[PDB]
DNA sequence: AGCAGCTGCACC
């Protein structure tokens, strides 16, 4: 009747830290002994390229600043001179129990919410969302900056059931682009596996490897840390067990960018699934609450006022419930 | 508390982003109350269908890597954070400080109930291991362990299943399977001994724990004074401030069928021993103790000394 | 007005002075605790041992350690100066 | 009424700074600063301004700062069960935290104006001459302003935890749960941080560190507090959270609960050197501070033997503990590191360190590793551990060396007993 | 319409760390198994060649100029004594997407910037910039102090299409000067390929090798490390190398349009275009010809500068960096 | 011509 004062949803489609190794192409068959790339602190000499704030100063000091070099120490990680292939490996744990909340004040809100999610999974199964997630794993969207100049990316996904593999998939990640959502047989099979895993019967284990032919001795990019003036490291790179790696949240945002239904020129591309759907690279928060298409108003319009959005906005609401969140008034 | 009829060894558990902040004052290893709550939750999920009551858990901590950075120009350390999305119009949110740490800890917990007689001799351990994987341990997901070289199986050993030399042989064979790590035990009596010898007409406030936590190079006519072992302050349960409220009384509650109490932390000592100087692996097991009318919602390892 | 002895108050804990069979060897401690058992880690020079000359008197080995700290390892001196500024800012407070 | 001059000082020292921090050149805006922020309509608005609560050990703003629950003022009941402590249920009394709106904190700055103590002014229940100093025009509005200042500093509203605070179940003995919503103990985190600031930046530590820079004696000693961590609650302005969060800006100043081996990652195999006890064991990072402290302890007085013999025994127990853990963690490198052709064979110590090598070379090693019974590897360890003694005739002539050999032989017998059932 | 607080631009034209080997001339074709030039630490004994301070000019302490062998230890890389040719090899990736930022806070400013860069590429394509990058490849300016006395320098550029060669260029670095941008057919083909990579019509990864004929036993110069000994040369896997930022600075020297007397030579592309080794910063912000004034006049106010200034602005966008408030 | 929501704003 009234809204639940607390509401929470645990995260499904669990990613992991993706370890990165180096090795040559056409050796992807026995690609299990590859040495991992390490982070290295190198010191650089550059110029003063930032724009100046001419307040309470003199032109002589800032002019002698821009004539003087800038001494920094950064952290980089590059492939060796006999290795042009970056191998990015991670584990995906698709849990199950999609629409079941993890916190609720009222019994009435929980009853009505499980009723509406039940009518959703009856009348439209996890078929668009699973195809969208399997396409986001099909292209190397998790290899964020290592894909902008790669000649070819080969993605192998193995389904590990009890102690070993049972099904292998081998995708070419550039044919399946970053904007189109088509229907293939092996992609529909992978979407069927993710659909069977999201419904509570089991928690399925996928292992994903990605071979990217970047260039001989070129630069690869792990993720940078958020640390909030001489001898200080400006750029710190992520490396777990002395091996360079990307965060789990970066991979989650990468394989979560499937939202192609947003009311301000949705043909630019799929964006991240979020309440007040925001792309931090663009700075613009689509699905504005001034418009009637945010997650909160659509959810409590579905479960409290018995109205219903279209087929697309409820797919967005169910995908936000799959992602997780902490809401409540 | 009660004595276990069997001990269940979960092997080397890998946790990706655990809560390195365990208190308002102590950082590092997570609270052991998280581990006891994990075993209680695993009893709620899988302990009921097998008819096993699961209490008491050991903590062996094979490795620990905290996501910290020392700033250049300062002695102390800060945390590597993660980035949050925009609020409503496009603006960077207020950053919340959450410490993260990669952990590898194996568990030994106490199977106590009446669900194993002779037939499910090893299936109980496998089902608890398959239910423990799709859970969390300190706020972080347990790693799936995809195929690299060889897996790590579960174990179930019955302390009553054999004679005295069978007890010692099975304990020696089990304690080698958790050997690269360090067990965490609770030492309340030692801290009370230190408070007894320290309080010589000078009152204490909290110095009995921060004095064992520091390193002093003081002089007795340099020298650095030493202790046996590694004595760390750990959060040993909660304490009550609020007179307890009815289930449907406090607004913005987590549920309205469980009574709420506003609580504060507690701080005690812990030692990181070896797995082979405890004289019984039926110890190291972390239990609750409520005494709900007073507060003092505590957790500790009993029957140790 | 921070003298070298005010920085030397907080720089001293990165050295350790071990009496050996011939004299007073010294070494550099990374954690800044005096080279203790549980919390600290003292770097050993490559034979393995402390990076110090075998001075007869302890004042000589202490001065050699602290002069080598001021001369070579300037980041430790920076940490000691960052502590030494607040050491008198705390007196300026109370 | 001697409070009145101290009162009219503070409004002038506020309004001068309010005029100065404006950069004024136009618009004639300062007149309202002369109108309101000089007279006692400031006092009427200070009576109007609320949000402040005068807490002690209960804040909900350090846990997700956009969460408005209930904040309390109660010291927890003194526990009789010994072994722990969670609050300042002892000396070094509280610091009276206050949570509220950041624009309203000037009212608390006026309350804490230390005219002969701010305890009898913030909780101004016992004032007699201050009343007519609050209003030197009447006696009605003076009592009204006194009640408005001292009454709002103890008020609750309703218990809440605004869906972003923590509340975690606790299993009861028989059956049932309690909800257990915790709070941040800012007075206790103030007091611990003040002790940690007094032990380092104080006068006594500055005095007793100058004596150590010069190798002296002095009345006392000092401490260090290693491996602290900073957790900064306020992002850029800490006045939103607490006044005590502004006095200790960010600066949680947490204490380490780490494992012993945490910053000790190293992966190496002793393929080069023959003997592994003399080399790469002393070169391990943790064993050196055990062995050097053992050399420091094996030359001392034997008068108070009951503690120093216990410490000398536990320091050897830790050494054989690290000795077993070395072989335990060397089984993660490879199943075999001796099958390759090497300059140093060193099989006497590598049969202990390569157990899965017998799984590979199942022809001769399967008979030889179970037929030879390697148990003299502890004797090679004892010859290395004998160099942890000092070469002094005074300790060698007395009978305490026989006691040292007794405890070392007992612990090495336990070591050999564990090493016997390695097959 | 105002400038964004965060504006980030990713680097196009990414080179690799250039590795050094040694061998003989007339074995340039089968120069695959050539031994790598190793950095050796040596100790030298010198004098005091610095000017004396105010404290070291005393009468009893004037012995520093008299008795001081000065006892230094440095790093040195030389050629083997039967080898007169130094080989420097690196890979150069050119990406495309020159005007699209990687981070922004205002999308109206982002659409304005994309419209401005698209207006550029529609009117003035990547014909001058790719020609200047190809001329900085065709002469071995990547060989910084290794070119200043060499009898014969030859560069060789291969197109790595799948895993192997698609096109080979064999340029003489001594016929092509270091201060003028002339014309040639093969240089124009390399400029067309680099422009096709920079516009986005293909993926370009080139293999650039360079032979400098120094002579036998001579001193070759790798990059010197910055330390925050006093001479530490750079080496990856026990082989002396040049840094990738020095190689990228060698191909960024395309700026022959600046407010100074630009009859001297090309400089590197920087905002407030600075040669800190010469101590003078051209394109000072006092004269309205630096990158920020032209970018805030072209995007915000629709005041298009001259075509050479547009070339410099697009080159500064190719270099990338942190622009904003 | 009177309400509830939203947004800009003031202050520390």
């Amino acid at each position: 009747l009234s809204t639940a004062s607390v509401l929470a949803f645990e995260r499904k489609l669990d990613p992991s830290d993706a370890l990165m190794s180096a090795g040559a192409w056409a050796q992807r068959d026995a690609s299990q002994e590859w040495p991992a790339v390490t982070v290295r602190e190198k010191s650089v000499r550059g110029t003063i390229s930032n724009r100046l704030k001419t307040k309470d100063r003199d032109p002589a000091k800032l002019d002698a600043s821009i004539q003087s070099p800038n001494l920094q120490t950064v952290d980089v990680a590059n492939l060796p001179s006999d290795a042009d292939t970056l191998k990015v490996r991670f584990t995906l744990r698709v849990l199950g129990g999609a629409g079941t909340p993890s916190a609720c004040n009222d019994a009435a809100y929980r009853d009505k919410l499980l009723q509406t999610v039940a009518t959703y999974v009856n009348e439209q199964g996890f078929a668009e969302l699973a195809r969208r997630y399997a396409h986001n794993l099909a292209n190397a969207r998790f290899l964020w900056r290592n894909r902008v100049g790669a000649e070819a990316v080969e993605v192998r996904i193995n389904h590990i059931r009890q102690g070993e593999v049972a099904r292998t998939w081998r995708f070419d990640a550039l044919a399946i682009g970053l904007r189109d959502f088509k229907a293939d047989a092996e992609l529909d099979a992978l979407a069927e596996l993710i659909a069977s895993g999201l419904s509570g019967s089991g928690h399925v284990l996928l292992e994903v490897v990605a071979f990217a032919r970047i260039g001989d001795g070129q630069e690869v990019f792990p993720s940078q840390e958020l640390i909030l003036k001489k001898g200080q490291k400006s750029k710190t790179l992520y490396s777990v067990r002395d091996a360079a790696a990307i965060h789990s949240q970066k991979i989650g945002n990468a394989l979560r960018t499937i939202d192609t239904w947003y009311p301000d020129e949705d043909g630019l591309g799929p964006i991240a699934v979020e309440p007040y759907g925001s792309v931090t690279s663009q700075g613009k928060a689509y699905r504005q609450p001034k418009q009637k298409l945010d997650f909160y108003t659509l959810l409590d319009n579905w479960v409290l006022r018995d109205e219903a959005p279209a087929v697309e906005q409820q797919h967005y609401v169910i995908a936000n419930l799959i992602r997780g969140g902490v809401f409540g008034e | 508390v009660t004595d276990p009829e069997a001990l269940l060894l979960l092997p080397r558990l890998s946790i990706q982003n655990a809560n390195a902040i365990s208190s308002p004052l102590t950082w590092g290893f997570p609270s052991p109350g998280a581990f006891t709550g994990f075993v209680h939750a695993l009893q709620r999920r899988v302990g009921i269908s097998l008819d096993i009551e699961l209490d008491g858990v050991g903590i062996v901590c094979h490795r620990f890597e905290a996501q910290i950075s020392q700033p250049a120009g300062k002695r102390t350390k800060v945390f590597n954070l993660t980035r949050n999305p925009l609020n409503r119009d496009g603006s960077t949110a207020a950053i919340v400080e959450e410490g993260r740490a990669h952990l590898e800890v194996s568990l030994l917990l106490g199977v106590h109930g009446d669900g194993l007689d002779d037939h499910p001799a090893q299936e109980i351990a496998r089902q608890v291991q398959e239910q423990a994987g799709a859970m969390r341990l300190a706020g972080g997901s347990i790693l799936p362990w995809c195929n690299e070289r060889f897996p790590a199986p579960n174990a179930e050993l019955l302390m009553l299943g054999g004679s005295d030399e069978q007890r010692r042989k099975n304990q020696r064979r089990l304690t080698r399977r958790l050997l690269p790590g360090f067990a965490l035990v609770s030492r309340e009596a030692l801290l009370q001994q230190h408070l007894e010898t320290l309080r010589t007409t000078l009152p204490e406030a909290t110095t009995l724990d921060a004095l064992l936590d520091l390193c002093r190079i003081n002089f007795e006519p340099w020298q650095v004074r030493d202790k046996p072992g590694w004595l760390v302050p750990i959060p040993a349960g909660y304490n009550a401030l609020s007179p307890l409220y009815l289930p449907g009384e406090v607004r913005n509650a987590r549920d309205r069928e469980t009574p709420l109490r506003f609580v504060e932390n507690l701080f005690g000592l812990g030692e990181w021993l070896s797995p082979h100087r405890v004289a019984a692996l039926s110890d190291l097991l972390w239990y609750h103790h409520a005494e709900p009318d007073k507060g003092l919602y505590r957790w500790s390892t009993p029957r140790f000394v | 007005t921070i003298s070298k002895t005010d920085i030397d108050c907080y720089l001293q804990t990165y050295v350790v002075i071990d009496p050996v069979s011939n004299g007073w060897q010294w070494g550099i401690d990374e954690n800044g605790v005096g080279g203790a058992l549980h919390h600290g880690r003292v770097e050993m020079v490559e034979y393995f041992g402390l990076r110090g000359a075998t001075h007869p008197t302890e004042k000589e080995a202490m001065a050699a350690a602290l002069g080598y700290l001021w001369r070579c390892r300037q980041d430790l001196v920076a940490i000691a100066r960052n502590d030494a500024i607040e050491a008198e800012k705390y007196r300026a407070k109370a | 009424q001697e409070l009145r001059q101290f009162i009219e000082s503070f409004i002038q020292e506020r309004l001068q700074g309010k005029l100065d921090k404006l950069h004024p050149d136009e618009d004639d805006k300062r007149q309202t600063l002369l109108a309101t922020h000089r007279r006692e309509a400031w006092l009427a608005d200070a009576a109007r301004r609320v949000g402040q609560l005068q807490l002690v050990t209960h804040t909900l703003k350090p846990i997700h700062p956009d969460a408005r629950g209930s904040n309390l003022h109660s010291l927890p009941q003194a526990p009789g069960q010994p072994g722990l402590a969670g609050s300042h249920e002892l000396g070094d009394r509280l610091v009276s935290d206050v949570v509220g709106n950041a624009a309203a904190l000037d009212v608390f700055k006026f309350l804490s104006l230390q005219y002969q103590g701010k305890n009898l002014l913030n909780w101004l229940t016992e004032d007699s001459a201050e009343a007519v100093q609050a209003l030197s025009d009447n006696a009605e509005q003076a009592r009204e302003w006194r009640q408005a200042f001292i009454g709002i500093t103890a008020v609750k509203g309703a218990p809440a935890s605004h869906s972003l605070a923590k509340q975690l179940y606790f299993p009861l003995p028989g059956s049932g749960y309690h909800l257990l919503a915790p709070l941040f103990p800012t007075s206790l985190v103030h007091h611990v941080h003040a002790l940690l600031r007094e032990a380092r930046f104080g006068d006594a530590a500055k005095a007793a560190r100058e004596a150590r820079s010069r190798q002296e004696s002095w009345p006392h000693g000092f401490s260090e507090y290693p491996n602290l961590a900073i957790q900064k609650f306020g992002g850029t302005k800490p006045q939103n959270i607490s006044q005590l969060n502004s006095e200790r800006y960010g600066e949680n100043w947490l204490l380490p609960s780490l494992p012993p081996h945490w910053q000790r990652q190293d992966q190496r195999a002793p393929i080069r050197h023959s003997s592994v006890f003399e080399h790469d064991f002393g070169r391990s990072p943790e064993v050196s501070r055990l062995t050097r402290t053992l050399q420091r302890l094996l030359a001392k007085t034997r008068h108070n033997n009951f503690t120093i013999r216990r410490y000398r025994a536990q320091l050897v127990g830790q050494i054989c503990d690290e000795a077993l853990q070395y072989a335990a963690r060397l089984r993660e490198l490879e199943p075999g590191w001796s099958a390759t052709p090497g300059c140093q064979l060193h099989d006497a110590e590598q049969l202990w360190l390569d157990p899965l090598r017998a799984q590979t070379d199942e022809t001769f090693l399967q008979r030889r590793l179970r037929g030879d019974w390697p148990a003299e590897v502890g004797n090679r360890f004892a010859n290395w551990l004998n160099r942890a003694v000092s070469s002094d005739s005074q300790i060698l002539g007395s009978p305490e060396a026989a006691q040292w050999s007794q405890e070392l032989s007992k612990e090495l017998t336990m070591f050999k007993e564990i090493l016997e059932d390695e097959r």
